[PDB]
């Protein structure tokens, strides 16, 4: 009885589900990217979402490349540890870094760097 | 230097990538390459890119690729309204035209459709076909 | 007696099946058997059922071709209003929330989504990913 | 400009789309099932569904059943004759159905009969 607010701006209104796939009542929705070198992409950024920038932006841009990531504080402290996925629908290489343990704690990435084909995170 | 960096679970808000080469093979993108990136994003179609590119603006499996990963799903539907950031923003959300603060019925029926696709994500989540999801 | 009953490209509204024999099976679907046909229905699966079956309850085959076939796509997503059927319905229409009705914004926004949905619709029509579709 | 209405109870809302398959913006929906034997399936109806539900029934109740089937009237008229598709996410009976020649006119099926594996259409 208090998931939905009963007095305030947000009142009445449902909590927002988000998903990598596609689920019954789901809406179809994309992220706003715009090239200014800079590209700039905005919008509720999933980690299968940056791995796959990361992905591409690896080979488009012959391994070297900066990034600036901007974090929504209160979900920070998802990193803390805790300790057949093919059909899941995500790359196998998402698979692989996703199947790891969090070695950050209440901590997210601010900078990330890449270097002829080396990672160096800030 | 590392292969791959840390598996980050936040959600961030906006990224900004800079290089020195160009970033202009992801614009314009034509109507052809939008249309196979939502189908390749709706069949879990899976890209491997070559070790380098040296014409990207040609690649057409790179923008396919791309507009395959700009692509996510959110239950709730009202355009008008802002649904990411939940916690902590009022200055967004003031001056809003929001009928379910004060008719009842309609706030059962959006919370029954809410439950229902509650459900559904958890079921999809128990069966290993959805690797994750957020509620806030 | 023909193989094959004649396309019809109508819209209808309601079905009714009458048989002898028993349709208890498409009842009570488990959650897996639902979470499998909306996953087959995302990913374009084809399912080929056997000439006859005895014992349809124990069949998740053919279960999940249900839960698939009972599956389709709609741009609008206001759930407190009746969408369907637009032309002469008016007794359903009446006495309900809208808001867009007045407000202009509102209404140029939603007018905004509905051309960038009609465009890709188009689209994935034109490069045959996309069988039909129907404007009301 | 005559597309969205001025004035009435449909004031302001935009045309409803329809499709078979996801689309940007697309909102999945489900068409409700329920058996008193019989089975009622109350939604809007599209030919594709028409025709798997047809497949299925043909299995699970052996080649025997009857359908009645209640047509919006406007969109009748739609079977006026006019006259690799492996891709557009169809069953292959239903786009070898599908590709055939109009033969009903301002007409639309009332009445489904299917016997000992024959379909006599009414």
């Amino acid at each position: 009885k208090s998931i939905v607010a009963a007095a305030g701006l947000q009142a009445g209104l449902p909590p927002t589900l988000l998903s990598p796939v596609a689920f019954r009542g789901a809406t179809m929705h994309a992220l706003k990217a715009r090239s200014v070198f800079s590209l700039e992409i905005t919008g509720p950024i999933m980690p299968h979402s940056l791995h796959s920038l990361t992905m591409l932006l690896q080979s488009a841009q012959r391994g070297s490349f900066s990034a600036g990531l901007y974090t929504h504080e209160p979900t920070a402290v998802f990193n803390t540890p805790i300790h057949d996925l093919q059909n899941c629908g995500l790359h196998p290489c998402t698979v692989e870094q996703l199947t790891q343990v969090n070695e950050l704690g209440k901590l997210s990435l601010r900078h990330l760097e890449m270097t002829d084909y080396r990672y160096t995170w800030k | 230097g590392s292969v791959t960096f840390p598996a980050d679970w936040s959600l961030k808000t906006r990224l900004l990538f800079t290089s020195s080469h160009s970033f202009s093979w992801a614009d314009h993108l034509k109507a052809q390459e939008e249309a196979q990136g939502l189908v390749m994003q709706c069949r879990a179609t899976a890209v491997n890119l070559p070790h380098s590119i040296q014409e990207p603006k040609l690649s057409t499996d790179l923008r396919c690729a791309f507009q395959q990963s700009l692509v996510h799903w959110i239950h709730p539907s009202l355009p008008w309204v802002q649904l990411f950031p939940r916690i902590g923003v009022d200055r967004k959300m003031a001056g809003k035209n929001t009928p379910w603060s004060q008719d009842e019925s309609l706030q059962q029926v959006l919370m029954s459709e809410w439950a229902l696709s509650f459900t559904s994500l958890y079921n999809l989540l128990k069966a290993k076909l959805c690797p994750y999801f957020y509620v806030c």
